């Protein structure tokens, strides 16, 4: 399962 | 004199870089902000137009470690330039638990503690961050301190409704979601609900809008019945069921936290 960051 | 002050390194989108102050080697970040970019402006003290950010940035400064420190700014033609505290080791929080995964629960209690005394300080000062997640979370890892970053999305602590937001999504609340509206310490709450599953499952609970607004909550990973209900608490739909930040911290699941060098000792060294 693919974990990311998420911009703002 | 800004060139003439610091000695700037490499990065570290979004525009900060590696420093030292030249007046005594002290590591800082060095981050500019386009002006045609900024959302939201303040006035200082001097009637001087700011960036939000910098209004915020000194409201929090008095002290407390558990906020990045704002060390001086600067005003160019295009842009702002802000002088920031930089630990040294550090890694944020977000790449600490994409290393290690779920993390220990004692571990996720010394941090979302310590997020929780940095967030009270924000509010005390008149300060509502509103982006918090674990992306702008510092941790210094000789001392095992946490350090809230980026208040770029913050604005003024109020009682009324907010219908602004600029954050990240997938740490807002449902009533962001369905209605355009919040209130901002029960949206911040939330947010911290969101950064406690992460902390002991890995990553976060909800990536699209129907999850956030589902209120249901499936645990991934083994995660204690009292830290599931905390957590569950937290991400109450309604606002007025989430607790407030001392029901948190009286929380059974809260107790007995480790002090900062304990959990550097005992988890970072
Ligand atoms: N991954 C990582 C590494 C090093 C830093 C340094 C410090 C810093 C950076 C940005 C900000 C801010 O936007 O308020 C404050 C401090 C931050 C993140």
């Amino acid at each position: 399962r693919k974990r990311r960051r998420h911009p703002s | 004199p800004l060139e003439s002050q610091y000695q700037v390194g490499p990065l570290l989108f979004g525009s900060v870089y590696s420093g030292i102050r030249v007046s005594d080697n002290l590591p800082v970040a060095i981050k500019h902000v386009e002006k045609d970019r900024i959302s939201d402006w303040g006035e200082l003290p001097n009637g001087t137009r700011v960036p939000m950010e910098v209004v915020l940035l000194k409201k929090v400064s008095s002290g407390f470690s558990g906020v990045i420190r704002l060390l001086d700014w600067f005003e160019r033609p295009d842009s702002f330039v802000l002088i920031l505290e930089r630990p040294e080791p550090v890694q944020d929080l977000f790449d600490f638990i994409t290393e290690r995964g779920a993390l220990q629960e004692e571990l996720a209690r010394s941090f979302f503690w310590q997020v929780l005394e940095a967030v009270r300080h924000c509010h005390n000062c008149g300060v509502l961050h509103r982006d918090i997640k674990d992306e702008n979370i510092l941790i210094d890892l000789n001392r095992g301190e946490l350090k809230l970053i980026d208040f770029g999305s913050g604005a003024l602590l109020k009682d009324t409704v907010y219908t602004d937001f600029d954050g990240t999504r997938v740490y807002s609340p449902p009533e962001w979601i369905r209605y355009h509206r919040y209130h901002g310490r029960s949206a911040a709450v939330w947010s911290l609900g969101i950064l406690l599953y992460d902390m002991v499952c890995g990553d976060i609970p909800f990536e699209h809008d129907e999850e956030i607004i589902g209120g249901q909550v499936f645990f991934r990973q083994r995660v204690s019945s009292e830290c599931q209900h905390l957590i569950r608490w937290c991400l109450a739909l309604r606002p007025s069921d989430r607790p407030t930040f001392e029901e948190i911290q009286n929380h059974p699941w809260m107790q007995d936290v480790l002090l900062p060098q304990e959990t550097a000792e005992i988890h970072l060294h």
